[PDB]
Formats: structure tokens, C-alpha cells, sequence
């Protein structure tokens, strides 16, 4: 109950530096850590900054990321996302992939400004590349949690250039009959730009059925998007069907 | 009439006189109209009416109701215009006399409003606009607030279309509120009242419809009179100033809008003239760009994207129903959505075609017009209407768009404008579309824009009068096929035989402008000897410029003076240059020079950071020609500035919100005080101020000690104090500062300074959060005061960094030297610089230096730990870096401090001897450490050394980065990032590097300044940038500046700037003008009191410390001159009082030999050669003082030199014990009507000041009569004791026990002097040589 023996205690194990006492110090300052932050803190920015080894941060952050205090999890894992000479600090394990667990596990239904979730995406993908994957997710998101007007056609636009697979095109589907009215010229011409997308066989029909039932009236132009979305070779009922 | 003005000045007004005729409206009446009628407004003849001070003496003292003429009317309101023109104070008679100035500014605004061309011509109706521009700039005066007050208020809105103030108070209902309020209170008002208050009202309605009309009054290609474009270009500049000033705009540019003098003036034929409207135009262009400025009329903030777009698609919203609701062929129209019909290409397309009633039909239910009515013809064109239609509705560019597309380099449409980038030889008469940069700003982007304008038209200044130094001398000629040629020789000029840029290097992270862009002039030096030497003595640093010409006089043309100098020489363009150095036959810029074989010479010269960044982004962005390549000259004697404010422009400028409003200028300006930041630290340690208990009961006049420990041998440590929040008590709590270890050598370095209440009043309002501004006047400590204020701040915050910004080397050197006596380790302290610096302290604090002193304190480190191992009897022969010195300190000092501690802290005296372990590495210290008497002061001895080998291993963690950093330049990044918790440096260095550190770690917690009257209002708005927000929040948690308000701000280059812009209005002196606390040293310990009083009259209770008023030194006679302080009136001789062997270049034959024969006096009496000081008031006069010394006087083994002969404000922030100042001026005063100038001419000497000076002429200067006070207070002639060397016994006031001399006159003088010397030649010899 008193810091005086353990703090002798740990000083007097701390006579040597073999791998003994590490595991009485590193949970001692844990235990220390209720009822008062500043002992694993100080204890956490010391060994991070001591004596040598990988998982000297790696205990620290264990300690630190199921606490109340994320940012000095995140610093001990701030200063391991530098290493300052070892890009394999860990090797096959990964703990910068755990920062973006980490990133993922805030980016979860508690801070929904649209704002967080996506800097932390792109911070993990920046990291890290994400490729189609947590990239369609971020796409996803930005575009879904943002508005229907000129905004959400710039980040469908934007993500529709940075787009990798199919379904991408799905995602600004979406985007588009959530703004079917986004101005009173065109009403979301998006439906055209999405209904005559990529050429041959990927959906030819999700941005044209959004359009058609946003909720219903009559499209009257997504026949002619998915009509003039490239039929088959030069010669054929193409005509027919562009004139029909 | 020269003579006639001055005799009825003598006669009726002019000072210095015993008896005066009084005043007569004949006299006013036939003054101005023989003068300045008959003249046409004479610019001489209001000169010499103000040097006569009418207006201060005749005008307004008899002026009255019954009085108010037109004459004199019209001759205040030119005397207020020559007031702004010479940069004199214009309304001191209307504060002395405000009775009658309701009635002048009534019948000045009536004069204005009343018929064009009538009883009031065309020149006093535009002489009325710009008075009355200068009564509105003037609105922080109480009186012209007075009279604008109902005026401009939001009544001002009775002038209003009543469809478009019934629209404006349906979007702001509260107004209507306001508008129910002012009807109800014009109830209780007389008839005569009533009309003056609507008149008042529409004053600005009116004066904007006859200024238009004037406009619609001149034809589009016939010739018509001058005076109507400038009046109509007057009123725009009024119109400029009332719309860039918030709460003069505010209801002002509703009216403005109401009217659309944006649209009358972009469809006259005025701003198609090219020629005769360019400047006219150029200034509509600003009102424009500032109508379509995204400010909220409402609040006065800008306005977001969102804000200003959903402003536009609602106007176009309600068009389109209007459209569809009374516009048929506008079903379309209506069916067209913002990004339809928001372009001025569709909405053109759409509204052009229409019909001039429609049209006006569309105006009338939008409430643009009068409403038309059935079946009526429209007197306003299909052309008005449609361009006030498609200017309103039309799509408009962001600012923040319009301001990044600008590229930052002067092209060849501006290098030779007079318009925006004017002259030198400007007399003012003419406007310039120039920023206003005086009281407060619309937003910060606004007060970037106007302080960005102001950089680039100095250097567009720079780049237009140094333009055409293509061989300057004889006008160069053009030769065959167009191409350049040099007609004669030419001095300081030169044509370069080529010019090559050498080096494009990198630019530091973040910012958009290369680091160093150099260039080498090649030039053939077929000129004469002499002048080959001054070429050849090139040097590093020094400032050239080179000059682009491009030529139309073919070859021979004669030259003109009184011409544009600029199309007179065919001027391109002309950028400065850094020379480095000569390049010799070994490539080598000159760093004993090598022997040039050959006349010709290539210099490496490099500006700028961003030398060649500004003309790349023009050729980059707009098609400029590469300026750089067609240069003609070399001639010795901004780009990284603008780009500076681009990245204010750019980045959210996130500023303190104490400091938002503050450098504004507007709102409560004395919310900066430490009395108003409420976030005060109550007790606080100013510990290395307060010398003792007494010192602190000093310190605090009005303040009641209450010390919290009686005992008087235990009160005078590091005490500290708090402040209270019963409301007067101040508490002094005693300390101990921690021992730090065994040896007395430790004991930290300790102030020897007794600062004055006033100045710990100053350092206190530093070391408490919040902004603060110290008036430091001649010789108070403003330097020893911020180093005492940053020795508190480091004394009460460990983890703080403190930002020490100068203006030039004296200042950062002085910092540093003080610095160099305060307990401060040498880890902390920082310093940035331009490039080469000369250190002038006495330890290195430079890049280089830090990373050396690095290595020597880790050296140091590492030993210490060595022999503390050596010292603990380990085994181990290897020696210890600082990682395995961090790890030895854990392994062994801690857990041996920890035994210690488990030991004697859980009980003997005898016990504090045992239990500390590190006997042996204590065995080089005094006799044991541990006393054993007593045990709290043992266990405080031995803690301190325990605690002195935690701060070794904690150097030694600290110098971890130093081996992790194995480049100097990477090591010395390491400490300014984290070991500088102190970085001092220049203005110019942070406006050159602020992005650099900024994305390399640079951080801002408390700031202190210097010379703060020396760095311009973009200079010291440059600091506030200096780093990157930190969650919301600027980083920037205080900044203490000194400085004085009444001496030299910072030179332009082309003294058109302060001419017409005012920019020499600093940030600090701004601040003045709004008011804002100033904390006001005024303990001089520099110049005895009689020799301050020619200083110390302009300040706040400007006094002297005892050190001053008792020093056996200060009322030490000055040696051959019974005067301390002479001001010996210049007579003519030879015929000549002031003298001009070149245009402006202003020299005194008779005050130079006075000054000649008074410092070879000094000379021959003993006075010390460097206590010789000669300052004039023109470098003209300075170098013919020069010439005639060194022609007389030369080598003469009884005389040095005088330390400085040299410019007067060149010599500032220096001083000198005798000063002697040429004031050759006799014609005119010239620039002496500048207080600062004055101040600083006058605080030249300590102990002695000799000036030869025009006594009359100088009398005659207004400004000049507190100064010429104790100037006359003395003989006009030289009084002197002739036979007294350089020691004299006698006192400032014992009486002469030798001979005195009164010498009248220079011939005199100089014959006694060299008298003198040769009877000194004949008994006596010197042996120097």
C-alpha cells in the first residue's frame, strides 16, 4: 500500500538487467495505474524510452490500450510507428496493423461526426495500403455518411477515380438515388453518368434501378443509358435497339 | 508671392513674434484667392502657409457661424489635405476648439452636396471628397465620429429604394425592431433637427449621385478636364475607405448596393478609357473586389463557402420565382437550377435578349429600380439593366482563389506604374491606388491583402527606380537592330557583359519558394582605375541590384529630368541581389584577394530565399518573360515575403482569440492585459527580480506587503508572490532554491540590475499570460528587462520555450550577452539567423556552435559517468555513451539513492555521513559535504549531489540525440527541436524560414520581442504564423514585446509607401493608436538630465535613475565647451546656407566646417576620438563632412577620427558621448518633421551634443517647438573655454576658471583652430605612424 517497498524493491531487482524483474516492474507500474494515470504514464514514456528490447512498448501498450487513456496507448504505439532504425520491430507480427484495429475499433458507432472514421482510415490505409477492401469501406462510408447534393457527387466522383473494383460503382449507385434531387436541371445526373458506366458485363443495371426506384415515377433515361451501354460488336440489332 | 504670404504670416499669424495684427476674413479671403485661386491650388504656397501654420494659428482660433466662409472654409479643409500629405497632425485646433466644428463640418458636408461647377469649382468639390475621406479615416477622433455619428449610422439607410429597405428588414427582423425605434425617436425632434438629420442621412446618397453624374458628364473620346476624372477618383477612394472600414461600412455599402456605383462606373465611358481612367479604374476594381468581399454585413466575421453560395442560388432562387410568376419568356429560366443559370455566360444568354421594359420590369420586382410602370418606356438601358442583372446574379470567384492565382513577381505592365507602384519624387497631389493599413481590418484576410499589396508595391518600387540603371549615366542608347548600347561611362552603374543563374537549390519542406537562387554578373571593367578599385572591393552581403532596360530613345536622344524617369530610360525590370563575392580564376566567390588579371568580373550575387521563385511562377502560370535573362546593368550603392503571406492566406491563420480582435485593432483593445487574461497565474516566482525584501516592498508602491514570515535574516530568497484577485495585498512566501551539489561553483547566477517598480511591472506582465507591450525609452533596459521577464518565465515554467524575435544583430547580441549572466545552462538557448551572422556575444549560439558545445557538455557527461563508475569500484574497462551512462544511472545512482533513501528517509546525523555511498565521487570536492551538525541540511547537501548526478545523467539522456544525429545540421535540428527551449532570432529570418520550422517541429509557448518599432506591420504579423494549431488552438500562449512608439520604424525602400499608404505604421504603434496598455519604463541611466531633456519631453513621465541624476561622471564638464548642448546657428558663407551638388542630394559646406572646426578641436583639446560622434540630417552632408575632414585634418598625428560619420537614422540603437549633428537644412525642414527622426537625432549624445543648424529655420518647424525649446535656451553661437584640455575638473555648473572663447562664426573658428594646432606644431609633436 505504501510506494516505498515496491519502488526499493524494484530499484534493488533492478541491480542487474537480465530479463528477470522486467515482469515485476512493468505489472507493478500497472497495478500503480488505478486510481492514479501518472504512474504507468511516466512508467510507460520511461520504459518506451529505457532499456532495450521489442516488447517493452508491446507490454506497455497492452497495459495501456484497455485503459481510459488512448492516447498514451497510441503514443507508446506512435513511438513504435517511427521504430527510428527498425522498419521489422516485430517482424510477422504486426503491431501497426494493431494500430489499425485500434483505428477500426474507434471508427465503431461511438464518434459518427464522419469526420474521425474516415481519418482514420485513410491514416491506416497511409500506414499501410488498403486495397479495395478498407478502401471500398472508407469509400463507402464517406459517401453514405455524407450528403446528397454537389458534395456526394465530388466524393463519389473523387472515389469513383480512386475506385478499384466493382461495386464501387454500386456505392455511387446508392449515392445517386439518395440525391435524386440534388438540383432542379438535371435532378442527379448521376443516374446517366452511372447508368452508361463501365463497358461490357460488371452491372449494367444497379445505377439504372436506383434511379428507376428511388421510388418510382418513370426513368425514361435509364433504358437509353443501359441500351447505349455497349451491346454487342458494331454489326448487330444495336441499331434497333438505339433507335427503338 | 512668396514674399507677400510671408509678410502677412509675420504680420497676422506666424509664431515667434511678440505682438500680432489680428485676424481678418479680408485677410483669409485674399490669401486664398491670390494664392492658391489665382495659383490654381499651389503645393509651394501650401507649404509655405503650413510652415506659416494658419490653420494652427489664423484659421480655426477665429473661426465661427458668422465667420464660416467659403475661403476659409476651403482653406482648413487644404490645410487638414496638406496635413496628411506631410504626415503632420492635422486636427489638434478642432480638439483645442471644438466649439465651432459642428457648424464647419455641416457646411464643409453642404459644400460637398451642394451644385457641381457652381460657387464651389470642380477643384475644391474634389479637394471636399478627399476631406472628407480624411474625416471618415479619421473616425477614431471623437468630434468626426460627432459628425459622422447620424450621418453613416444605420439611418443612413433612409436614402434606400423603400422595396429594398423593406426587403433588407424582412431578412433581418430585429431590425425592423430598430427601424420602429429610430421613427419614434425622430418624433421628439425640431423641424430644423429633423431636416438636418435626414440631410445628414442622405449627405452620402447625394455625394454619390453628383459624383456618378460627374462621371456621366464626360465624354467618351473628346477631350475633357482632368479635375472631374481625379474628383470622380477621389470620391472612389472615399468610397474604398468607408467600404473597407466594418462599422463605417456596415449601412454605408447597403446604400452603396442600393445604388450600384460599381455598375455606373464599369459602364461609363470612364473605365474605357484607358489612358485617362487606368488609376480611376484600378481603384473601382478594388471597390468591387471589396463589394463581393464575403464579409457578413450583420456580425462584421467573414462568411463561410456555404454561406456566400447559399446567399447567391437564393437570389437566384427568388429570380427564378420571379421568373416564373412575372417573366413568360422566363419559364425556362425558372426551370434552371443554380448550376444552370449562376454563370454569367447562361444568365446572359437568358436575360439579353429581353426587352429594355421587361428588363426593367425584372428590376422593379427584384426592388433593383423605381417600378416601371404601364406601358412606359424605361430611361435606364437595355445595357444598364442587363449588366446590373448579370453583375448581381452572375457567379463570382472566391477571394481565396483570386489571391492564390497571383503570381508574386512584378511584371513589365507594372514596373513602370506610377498608379500603384509611384516614385519617388511623388509630391502627393495625385491619388494611388494604394492599401490603407492604419486602424482595423474587415478579417484577417483583408489585413493580409492590404499588408501583401504593400510588400509587393515596395518591391515593385524597387523594381520600377532601379529599373532603368541600364548604364544610367548618359541615357543608354539603342543601337543596331534594337539591341542595348552604352553612350558613355558611368560611376555607380554598370552594363553587364552577362549574367547566368548558377544554382536552383531545394526549398525546406512545406514552403513553395527554393531555398538559395544565385547568379553570377559578368562585367568588363574598362572604366578608370579608381573607379576599378571601388568596383573590384566587392564583398559578401552587400546589396546590388540588376537592372532590365528596354530602350526606345534611339541612339542620342537627349535627357530630360523633370520627365518619368521610367519611360524616359526604357526600364524592364530590376531585382535586388546578395553579392557573396568576386569569382576569380579559380571559380571562387572572394572569401588577401587573388590578383585580377583582365578587367573582367563575375560577382555571385543571390537575393532572396525565393530569389528566382517569383518570375518562375509568372512564366509558370501567366506566359512572363524570364526576367532574369534580360537584364542590361550591375548597380551597387520581397518574394519570400509575399510568399510569407500566401501561406497566412492559405492556412487558417489560427490565431489566439485574444489576439484575433487585437491585431484587428477593434473591439475593447485592453482585452490583452495580463489584467484581462483570465487565466492569470496568482502565485508566481519573479525570483531573479527581487534583490531583497525591501526590493520587494519597493517594487510594489501602492501594493501592502503581507509576508508570511516575519523573521527579517529568513526574507530575502528567491521570495515568491502572489497577486491578489484585502484587494491590495500582495503575498511574499519565502523559499530555499534546491541545492544543486557540493560545490559553491553550482550556485545559481543571480541578476545584479534594481529594476524600478515599473519595469518589474513590465517583466511580471510577461512572466503572467497574455500579450504586453514595454516602452522602453533612451537607456531604461527594454534589453534587461526581457531578459529578466524571459529569466522569470524560465524560472516558473521548466517545459516552455521562449521565442525571442529582433530586428537586427544589436538586439539578438545584446540578448544573448545579458543571457550570458543568468543561471541558465547552455542547452536551452537557441538562434536561427539569415545565413553568416558574426557572433557578437561571447559564447557561440549558432548552429555549429550548438552541436560543438553539444559534443564538449556530452564529452563532459560521459567522463563524469566514467569516473562515477570508476567512483562505485565496478569492473569494466570500456567507456560509456550516453545510453549506457542513462542505464548505469538507473542501475546503480538510483538504486544507490534509493538504499540511501530506505535508509535515512524511514534516523542520525551521523547516519546522513554513512548512508551516502558516493564518497568517492565525492573525493574531489571540499572538506566532506555531510557536516553531520544538523540533519536537514546534510540530508539537503547530499541530496544536491545525488541530485547533481541525476542532472549529469539527465545531460546525458539529453545528449542521446546528438549520437542518434550524426550530421551537424541534423544534430542542431535535434536540439532546436527538442533541447531549444529558447530560440531567439530576426524578423526576417522567421518571415524567410516560418514553414520550414514549422514542418520540421518548431514550437511557441511564450514569446518576447525586441525593437518592435523596427519590424513592419507584415513583419510583425509574420510571427503569429509561426506554427501549426494544436487541437483547435494556437499553440501561442503569450507575446511580451518592447519598444518605443517615438522613435525610427522601419525605412521604405521608395519613400512612396508611408507617402501614400502609411504603411510606416507599425504593429506596435498601432497598437498606440488603439490604446492598448503600455507598460512605461522611463528610468534612464544613460544621459545625465540635461542632456535627456532633449528626449525625455516626448515620453510619459520620462525621468532618470539615481544612477543618472548622482553619477560623478554625468555632471562631468564636457572638455573646450562650457555647453553640454549646443545648437549653434549656420549663418550664410560663401554665399550658400543649404546646398545641392546633385537632385537630393542635400549638403552644407558652413555646418560641415563648423562641425569640421568643432571636432578638430576636439582633437586639439584631448576629447577621446571614439567620444566623437558626427550625425547630420542628410548622407549628402555626412559624406562632404568626410571629404573636407579627411582633405584637412587626414593623417595629422594630433587627430583621429570621429566614430561615426553617417546617416541619423542609421546610426539608431547607438549612442555616443559627444554627437555632433549637421542640420544643413535652412530652405526647407524636410523629413525633421518626424518625432521619431527627432528623437532619434537628439538621443545621439550622453554627455554632449554640438549642432550647426539654422536657428530661424528650425523655429519655424511646428512639430519642432518642444525641441526648439531647450534648443534656444542657449547663445547661437559657439561658446567654449579654448585653453582647457580633455580632463576639466569643473562640474556641469562651477564656474570656468580659464578663458572663454565666443566664436560667431565658421571662418573665425577655423582660423583659431588651425592657430591652435599650429602653435601645438611648433611646441609639440606626436609619433603614431
Amino acid at each position: 500500500g505504501r510506494v516505498t517497498h515496491t519502488r526499493r524493491t524494484f530499484d534493488r531487482a533492478l541491480r542487474a538487467l537480465p530479463i528477470t524483474q522486467h515482469s515485476r516492474i512493468w505489472p507493478l507500474y500497472l497495478r500503480f495505474l488505478r486510481s492514479h494515470p501518472l504512474p504507468e504514464t511516466a512508467v510507460r514514456g520511461y520504459r518506451r524510452f529505457l532499456k532495450l528490447s521489442p516488447e517493452s512498448a508491446e507490454e506497455y501498450i497492452e497495459y495501456l490500450k484497455s485503459s481510459d487513456r488512448l492516447d498514451e496507448a497510441a503514443q507508446r504505439l506512435a513511438t513504435v510507428v517511427n521504430d527510428e532504425r527498425f522498419v521489422s520491430k516485430a517482424g510477422k507480427s504486426n503491431y501497426q496493423l494493431w494500430h489499425e484495429l485500434c483505428d477500426l475499433i474507434s471508427q465503431n458507432p461511438d464518434k459518427v461526426q464522419s469526420l474521425n472514421v474516415d481519418a482514420i482510415i485513410r491514416g491506416g490505409l497511409t500506414r499501410f495500403t488498403d486495397q479495395l477492401g478498407k478502401l471500398w469501406c472508407s469509400l463507402a462510408d464517406y459517401y453514405i455518411r455524407s450528403g446528397h447534393f454537389e458534395k456526394a457527387r465530388d466524393v463519389y466522383e473523387e472515389a469513383i477515380r480512386t475506385v478499384m473494383t466493382v461495386r464501387d460503382f454500386t456505392q455511387v449507385f446508392d449515392s445517386y438515388a439518395q440525391f435524386e434531387e440534388s438540383m432542379i436541371a438535371a435532378k442527379m445526373e448521376t443516374a446517366s453518368e452511372l447508368g452508361r458506366e463501365e463497358e461490357d458485363d460488371v452491372d449494367l443495371e444497379l445505377r439504372l434501378a436506383r434511379f428507376e426506384q428511388l421510388i418510382s415515377r418513370r426513368p425514361l433515361l435509364l433504358n437509353s443509358v443501359l441500351l447505349r451501354q455497349n451491346p454487342h460488336h458494331v454489326h448487330e440489332w444495336h441499331k434497333r435497339v438505339a433507335l427503338h | 508671392n512668396a514674399e507677400f504670404v510671408t509678410q502677412l504670416a509675420c504680420k497676422y499669424w506666424a509664431p515667434h513674434i511678440k505682438k500680432k495684427s489680428p485676424f481678418d476674413i479680408k485677410v483669409i479671403e485674399d490669401i486664398y484667392e491670390k494664392e492658391i485661386v489665382k495659383s490654381r491650388f499651389a503645393i509651394r504656397k501650401i507649404m509655405l502657409l503650413e510652415f506659416s501654420q494658419y490653420l494652427e494659428n489664423y484659421l480655426w482660433m477665429n473661426y465661427s457661424p458668422e465667420v464660416s466662409s467659403k475661403a476659409y472654409l476651403m482653406s482648413i479643409c487644404c490645410m487638414v489635405n496638406e496635413k496628411f500629405r506631410e504626415n503632420v497632425p492635422a486636427w489638434e485646433i478642432f480638439k483645442k476648439k471644438p466649439d465651432h466644428f459642428p457648424f464647419f463640418f455641416k457646411h464643409i458636408l453642404k459644400a460637398a452636396l451642394a451644385e457641381t461647377d457652381g460657387e464651389f469649382s470642380l477643384h475644391e468639390q474634389t479637394v471636399l471628397l478627399l476631406f472628407l475621406d480624411h474625416c471618415f479615416n479619421s473616425l477614431e477622433v471623437d468630434l468626426i465620429r460627432s459628425q459622422v455619428q447620424q450621418l453613416i449610422s444605420l439611418p443612413m439607410w433612409m436614402g434606400l429604394q423603400l422595396a429594398r429597405l423593406e426587403l433588407e428588414l424582412k431578412k433581418t427582423p430585429k431590425l425592423r425592431k430598430f427601424w420602429n425605434l429610430i421613427k419614434k425617436n425622430d418624433e421628439k425632434m425640431d423641424p430644423e433637427a429633423r431636416e438636418q438629420a435626414y440631410q445628414e442621412r442622405r449627405f452620402l446618397s447625394q455625394l454619390i449621385q453628383k459624383f456618378i453624374s460627374v462621371l456621366k458628364s464626360v465624354p467618351l473620346s473628346e477631350p475633357v478636364t482632368m479635375d472631374k476624372v481625379h474628383y470622380c477618383e477621389r470620391f472612389i477612394e472615399l468610397m474604398i475607405d468607408l467600404e473597407a472600414l466594418l462599422p463605417t461600412r456596415r449601412w454605408f455599402n447597403t446604400i452603396l448596393d442600393d445604388s450600384h456605383l460599381l455598375v455606373h462606373c464599369y459602364l461609363s465611358n470612364l473605365v474605357r478609357r484607358e489612358e485617362d481612367g487606368h488609376l480611376f479604374s484600378q481603384l473601382l476594381d478594388m471597390l468591387k473586389f471589396y463589394t463581393g468581399f464575403e464579409i457578413n454585413d450583420q456580425t462584421g466575421n467573414a462568411l463561410t463557402e456555404n454561406e456566400m453560395t447559399t446567399i447567391h442560388y437564393d437570389r437566384i432562387t427568388s429570380l427564378q420565382r420571379a421568373a416564373f410568376a412575372h417573366f413568360p419568356e422566363l419559364y425556362d429560366f425558372a426551370l434552371s437550377n443554380v448550376a444552370e443559370v449562376d454563370t454569367r455566360e447562361s444568365l446572359v444568354k437568358f436575360f439579353g435578349p429581353l426587352s429594355s421594359n421587361t428588363l426593367h420590369q425584372v428590376a422593379s420586382y427584384l426592388c433593383l429600380l423605381p417600378t416601371l410602370p404601364k406601358n412606359e418606356d424605361t430611361t435606364f438601358d437595355k445595357e444598364f439593366l442587363l449588366e446590373l442583372l448579370v453583375s448581381r446574379h452572375e457567379r463570382r470567384i472566391s477571394q481565396i482563389q483570386q489571391l492564390n492565382q497571383m503570381p508574386l513577381y512584378p511584371t513589365e505592365k507594372i514596373i513602370w506604374d506610377e498608379n500603384i507602384v509611384p516614385t519617388e519624387y511623388y509630391s502627393g497631389e495625385g491619388c494611388l491606388a494604394l492599401p490603407k493599413l492604419n486602424l482595423q481590418f474587415l478579417t484577417l484576410h483583408d489585413y493580409l491583402l492590404r499588408n501583401f499589396n504593400l510588400f509587393r508595391l515596395e518591391s515593385t518600387y524597387e523594381i520600377r527606380q532601379d529599373i532603368e540603371d541600364s548604364v544610367s549615366r548618359m541615357k543608354p542608347w539603342q543601337s543596331e537592330y534594337g539591341g542595348v548600347v552604352f553612350g558613355g561611362w558611368a560611376r555607380m552603374a554598370q552594363p553587364i557583359v552577362a549574367f547566368t543563374v548558377v544554382e536552383v537549390a531545394k526549398p525546406n519542406i512545406g514552403e513553395n519558394w527554393p531555398t538559395r537562387v544565385r547568379a553570377d554578373v559578368t562585367i568588363n571593367l574598362n572604366v578608370r582605375d579608381h573607379i576599378k578599385d571601388e568596383w573590384e572591393g566587392l564583398r559578401k552581403h552587400d546589396v546590388c541590384f540588376l537592372i532590365t532596360v528596354r530602350p526606345t530613345k534611339p541612339y542620342g536622344t537627349k535627357f530630360d529630368r523633370r520627365r518619368p524617369f521610367i519611360e524616359q530610360v526604357g526600364l524592364v525590370y530590376v531585382r535586388g541581389c546578395e553579392i557573396q563575392g568576386m569569382l576569380d580564376d579559380k571559380g571562387r566567390v572572394i572569401e588577401p584577394r587573388p590578383n585580377l588579371r583582365g578587367e573582367s568580373r563575375t560577382f555571385r550575387v543571390f537575393l532572396d530565399p525565393n530569389q528566382y521563385q517569383q518570375d518562375m511562377t509568372n512564366t509558370i502560370q501567366n506566359g512572363a518573360e524570364d526576367v532574369y535573362e534580360t537584364f542590361n546593368i550591375i548597380m551597387r550603392r520581397f518574394k519570400a515575403v509575399l510568399e510569407t503571406i500566401r501561406n497566412l492566406m492559405n492556412t487558417d491563420c489560427v490565431v489566439p482569440d485574444w489576439l484575433h480582435d487585437i491585431i484587428l485593432g477593434y473591439g475593447d483593445p485592453s482585452s490583452a492585459h495580463y489584467s484581462k487574461m483570465p487565466n492569470q497565474i496568482a502565485t508566481l516566482d519573479f525570483n531573479d527580480t527581487f534583490l531583497s525584501i525591501e526590493h520587494l516592498k519597493a517594487s510594489f508602491p501602492g501594493h501592502n506587503v503581507k509576508v508570511t514570515v516575519e523573521d527579517p535574516a529568513l526574507q530575502i530568497p528567491p521570495f515568491r508572490i502572489t497577486f491578489p484577485v484585502e484587494a491590495k495585498t500582495l503575498i511574499v512566501e519565502p523559499h530555499v532554491i534546491p541545492n544543486r551539489g557540493p560545490y559553491p561553483y553550482n550556485q545559481p547566477k543571480r541578476n545584479t540590475i534594481q529594476f524600478t517598480h515599473t519595469q518589474i511591472e513590465a517583466i511580471r506582465a510577461g512572466m503572467q499570460p497574455g500579450l504586453t507591450m514595454v516602452v522602453g525609452p533612451p537607456g531604461t533596459g527594454k534589453t534587461d528587462v526581457a531578459v529578466q521577464i524571459i529569466s522569470n518565465i524560465y524560472h516558473n515554467f521548466p517545459e516552455q520555450r521562449t521565442l525571442i524575435v529582433t530586428h537586427s544583430n544589436q538586439a539578438l547580441n545584446q540578448l544573448f550577452e545579458k543571457i550570458m549572466a543568468l543561471d541558465i545552462d547552455e542547452r536551452h538557448l537557441l538562434r536561427l539567423g539569415h545565413g553568416e551572422e558574426e557572433l557578437e556575444t561571447e559564447k557561440d549560439f549558432s548552429r555549429y556552435g550548438r552541436v560543438n558545445y553539444v559534443l564538449a557538455r556530452r564529452i563532459e557527461l560521459l567522463e563524469e559517468v566514467k569516473r562515477l563508475q570508476k567512483s562505485l569500484g565496478v569492473p569494466g574497462d570500456a567507456s560509456y555513451t550516453c545510453e549506457t551512462a542513462g542505464y548505469f544511472f538507473l542501475y546503480q545512482v538510483m538504486s544507490r539513492w534509493e538504499e540511501y533513501i530506505s535508509k535515512v528517509k524511514n534516523p542520525d546525523v551521523t547516519e546522513v555521513s554513512t548512508f551516502f555511498p558516493f564518497h568517492e565521487y565525492f573525493a574531489n570536492a571540499p572538506q566532506p559535504i555531510f557536516k553531520g551538525r544538523s540533519y536537514e541540511e546534510d540530508m539537503e547537501i547530499a541530496e544536491g549531489c545525488f541530485r547533481h548526478i541525476k542532472k549529469i545523467f539527465t545531460q546525458l539522456e539529453e545528449f542521446r540525440a546528438s549520437e542518434l544525429l550524426r550530421s551537424g545540421l541534423d544534430r542542431s535540428k535535434y536540439l532546436l527541436v527538442k533541447e531549444a527551449k529558447i530560440i531567439a532570432m530576426t524578423c526576417t529570418h522567421a518571415a524567410l524560414k516560418r514553414h520550414d520550422l514549422v514542418k520540421l517541429g518548431f514550437k511557441y509557448d511564450n514569446i518576447l520581442m525586441e525593437e518592435a518599432a523596427q519590424i513592419l506591420e507584415i513583419e510583425t504579423f509574420i510571427p503569429l504564423l509561426l506554427q501549426n494549431p494544436q487541437d483547435g488552438f494556437s499553440r501561442l500562449k503569450r507575446w511580451i514585446m518592447i519598444g518605443d512608439h517615438h522613435q525610427l520604424p522601419p525605412v521604405i525602400k521608395n519613400m512612396a509607401f508611408q507617402k501614400y499608404s502609411n504603411m510606416e505604421q507599425s504593429l506596435f504603434t498601432r497598437f498606440v493608436r488603439v490604446g492598448v496598455p503600455t507598460v512605461d519604463l522611463d528610468a534612464q541611466g544613460r544621459a545625465r538630465a540635461s542632456l535627456c531633456n532633449l528626449y525625455n519631453w516626448r515620453y510619459k513621465n520620462l525621468g532618470n535613475l539615481p544612477h543618472v541624476q548622482l553619477l560623478p561622471e554625468f555632471s562631468t564638464a564636457n572638455a573646450g565647451l562650457l555647453y553640454d548642448f549646443q545648437l549653434i546657428n549656420v549663418e550664410d558663407f560663401q554665399g550658400v546656407g543649404e546646398s545641392e551638388p546633385n537632385p537630393y542630394f542635400y549638403q552644407n559646406l558652413g555646418e560641415a566646417e563648423y562641425v569640421v572646426a568643432l571636432f578638430m578641436y576636439m582633437c586639439l583639446l584631448g576629447y577621446p576620438a571614439d567620444k566623437i560622434s558626427i550625425l547630420t540630417t542628410y548622407n549628402g552632408q555626412k559624406h562632404l563632412i568626410r571629404d573636407i575632414i579627411n582633405r584637412r585634418c587626414g593623417n595629422n598625428p594630433l587627430i583621429g577620427r570621429p566614430n561615426k560619420v553617417t546617416t541619423v537614422d542609421r546610426f539608431q540603437g547607438q549612442q555616443n558621448d559627444y554627437i555632433l549633428l549637421s542640420l544643413v537644412r535652412t530652405r526647407a525642414v524636410g523629413h525633421l518633421r518626424d518625432v521619431r527622426r527627432l528623437v532619434v537625432a537628439m538621443s545621439r549624445a550622453r554627455l554632449g551634443l554640438y549642432i550647426f543648424a539654422r536657428v530661424s529655420l528650425f523655429q519655424n518647424c511646428f512639430e519642432l517647438t518642444p525641441a526648439f525649446s531647450q534648443l534656444t535656451a542657449r547663445p547661437l553661437h559657439l561658446h567654449i573655454i579654448p585653453t582647457e584640455p580633455f580632463p576639466t575638473t569643473r562640474k556641469n555648473g562651477e564656474r570656468p576658471s580659464h578663458e572663454v572663447q565666443i566664436i560667431k562664426n565658421m571662418p573665425q573658428m577655423a582660423n583659431f583652430v588651425y592657430n591652435m594646432y599650429m602653435h601645438l606644431i611648433q611646441t609639440t609633436h606626436h609619433y603614431h605612424q
